[PDB]
């Protein structure tokens, strides 16, 4: 159908033992928009992403996140034997759910495409409804931080398995990620990079 | 624009999310 589908399973559990924030049903809704710095010439991602919390019409960690945060990322993976490590700053403003990054690869050219590891590469920038702030878990396990692991089911290809810790290192917010890819096929449209550059 | 569903996980004291995105392909590899 044009269209290459990645199926997510995500669970998220806090670092620490203190209070953390249970939410009721609900859902983030997640815009993103991807570009390329000219002067760059290392493989590279530049993201500029806003996301908001929604569909209920209705603790101390979320105080950490009334101001610009700056943000780093560090990524370790290996894609059927494809071994590539990615760096990330930016900084996010969860007042307006905004976040500002740009990722390298550290390692020379990148193994699959951009668009498949951007839900891997911190939803505590999250922008929570005034009427929604007790249900926004991700903030609330923070300074201590959270650990948040996926698998992804790239349809009739290979998956992806995530094992991230995203926590405070004083000032900066930090996601620390170890990303496993296998069965993967060598000509789809992943190890075949047959996906566009964008994200929606 | 996606959407990601959360819902809580109280045995680990924590949340459980489920979403699906879709990428779209390029022309001309078919």
């Amino acid at each position: 159908g044009g269209v290459q589908l990645a199926y997510h399973y995500q669970q998220n559990t806090p670092i620490g033992d203190g209070p953390v924030l249970l939410p009721d049903n609900h859902y983030l809704s997640t815009q993103t928009k991807l570009s390329k710095d000219p002067n760059e010439k290392r493989d590279h991602m530049v993201l500029l992403e806003f996301v908001t919390a929604a569909g209920i019409t209705r603790s101390k960690g979320e105080e950490l996140f009334t101001g610009v945060v700056p943000i780093l990322v560090e990524l370790d993976g290996d894609v059927n034997g494809h071994k590539f490590s990615v760096s990330g700053e930016g900084e996010g403003d969860a007042t307006y759910g905004k976040l500002t990054l740009k990722f390298i690869c550290t390692t020379g050219k990148l193994p699959v495409p951009w668009p498949t590891l951007v839900t891997t590469l911190v939803q505590c920038f999250s922008r929570y409804p005034d009427h929604m702030k007790q249900h926004d878990f991700f903030k609330s396990a923070m300074p201590e931080g959270y650990i948040q692991e996926r698998t992804i089911f790239f349809k009739d290809d290979g998956n992806y398995k995530t094992r991230a810790e995203v926590k405070f290192e004083g000032d900066t917010l930090v996601n620390r990620i170890e990303l496993k890819g296998i069965d993967f096929k060598e000509d789809g449209n992943i190890l075949g990079h047959k996906l566009e550059y964008n994200f929606n | 624009s996606s959407n990601v569903y959360i819902m809580a996980d109280k045995q680990r004291n924590g949340i459980k999310a489920n979403f699906q995105i879709c990428h779209n392909l390029v022309s001309l590899r078919d």
